[PDB]
């Protein structure tokens, strides 16, 4: 779900030359969440 | 291994109707040249009467997210529920579209569905949605799945109209379930496949199977 | 009559603004086309008459 | 009567200070077309005066 | 339990358990009751 | 004090975890647990048939 949201938001900003500050902040929140999710999945599978 | 519809595949759209307490499967069809408007060709009898599939067949050129479609309009992939698809007639090289014109006096809001020469515009695009609750958006479309098709341009469903005695195809706010049935996915070079026009040559290309020319006495039988 | 009048008022208010129309925004054009399909002009003129 | 009540609520929501709010208006139109009973027994489509 | 997808088939007839489909005005009511029938073909969804 | 011969016939010995076994009460769920096979509630007209 998060990936779909990020893809749509990237499409929204695709034509625009430069992302503005609020868009940067929103990307940053999304990527921090995705980072935590990746780490959690990695930790599930690790050991293995 | 559950077959997943993919772009560049060729499909036929089927709908089911109950007439005389007897189920009937009907395929969307368009001649293109001469008549742009779509109609329904029954396929259930099949063995007693062969249907004309060539016009019925469509190919999935593109599947896109709504946002990507918006950007593209401003300027082999698996299908996902909620994406927008572009469908090309195999015979006429035309695009399926929601026409502005309406013929149905029964439903004033409804619009006719027909072929369009150019891919430009929202009309040619359609969005897929699950017919059933268990299916959810973002899920890969599966062969045999019942689907709901909504026009981007008109926000109306591809619909089967039984109000008139004759069965008709229209874009309406009422929804009709549709099944996307594959005909071909990928063909190896050479390697004859069904549904293709070809010539039959008796030997080393000298002579071929044929029927009598026009206005012949045999009546071309 | 009040129900239908209120529905018409809501739809007209939902209708896009002129400057969006002019800019050519596809969503605005789509909304206006939908509203036009829902409500034909002849019916409005008849009610006004 | 109840339809009128809900309709004027949606009016106040969509239209503000002489200008339409497209964000709410487009959604209202989509919802109404999804449920066309809100339009009325008239404007029904099939078999509709 | 909770994993397998099972289709119920009446052995003698060979029919497949499935929902009848809404009768007119049932969709108006929105009732959550769908009568179960034994049918020759059924739907995808029949799995239990 | 009179004796009768009896046969002890097994029904189950050991079951693997999960792995449905016969003779157990269970629920049948059409899809992802939303709805289940059932009959009409008490004092229904259908006579719970």
């Amino acid at each position: 779900r998060l990936q779909e949201s990020i893809s749509d938001f990237y499409w929204y900003y695709s034509g625009k030359d430069v992302i503005e500050e609020q868009g940067k902040r929103n990307f940053s929140k999304a990527m921090s969440v995705a980072k935590q999710v990746f780490n959690s999945l990695t930790e599930y599978i690790q050991g293995p | 291994e559950v077959q997943f519809l993919r772009t560049d595949d060729e499909v036929v759209l089927q709908c089911s109707a109950t007439v005389l307490k007897e189920q009937l499967k009907l395929c969307l069809a368009a001649e293109g040249f001469g008549n742009r408007l779509c109609f329904l060709e029954p396929t259930s009898n099949a063995q007693n009467v062969p249907p004309d599939l060539a016009i019925c067949c469509f190919t999935l050129e593109q599947s896109l997210s709504v946002r990507a479609l918006q950007e593209m309009l401003a300027n082999h992939r698996t299908l996902l529920y909620g994406h927008a698809i572009l469908l090309r007639h195999a015979h006429s090289r035309m695009y399926l579209s929601c026409l502005t014109t309406s013929r149905s006096m029964t439903d004033k809001l409804a619009f006719d569905v027909g072929l369009q020469e150019d891919a430009t515009g929202e009309a040619c695009w359609w969005t897929m949605h699950p017919a059933s609750k268990q299916r959810s958006e973002g899920e890969k479309v599966r062969v045999g799945d019942d689907l709901i098709l909504v026009s981007v341009s008109s926000e109306r469903y591809l619909h089967l109209s039984t109000a008139s005695g004759e069965l008709q195809v229209d874009a309406s706010f009422m929804q009709t379930l549709w099944n996307m049935n594959p005909i071909c996915s990928c063909c190896e070079e050479g390697y004859v496949t069904g549904g293709h026009v070809l010539r039959l040559f008796h030997g080393h290309m000298d002579e071929c199977l044929t029927i009598s020319a026009a206005d012949s006495d045999d009546q071309r039988r | 009559m009040s129900f239908y009048a209120a529905l018409i008022d809501l739809l007209g208010r939902c209708a896009p603004e002129m400057h969006l129309i002019q800019a050519g925004k596809g969503e605005a054009l789509r909304i206006r086309a939908i509203l036009r399909s829902l409500v034909p002009l002849d019916d409005l003129v008849g009610i006004i008459s | 009567c109840g339809g009128e009540r809900y309709l004027d609520f949606l009016r106040f929501a969509v239209f503000v200070n002489g200008e339409s709010v497209e964000e709410n208006a487009n959604v209202v139109v989509r919802l109404l077309i999804r449920k066309p009973e809100c339009f009325g027994p008239a404007l029904r489509g099939e078999g509709g005066s | 339990y909770g994993e397998s997808l099972c289709f119920v088939q009446h052995v003698a007839s060979g029919l497949w358990l499935t929902y009848a489909a809404p009768d007119p005005k049932a969709l108006r009511l929105g009732v959550l009751k769908k009568k179960a029938i034994l049918h020759q073909e059924g739907h995808m969804d029949d799995a239990l």
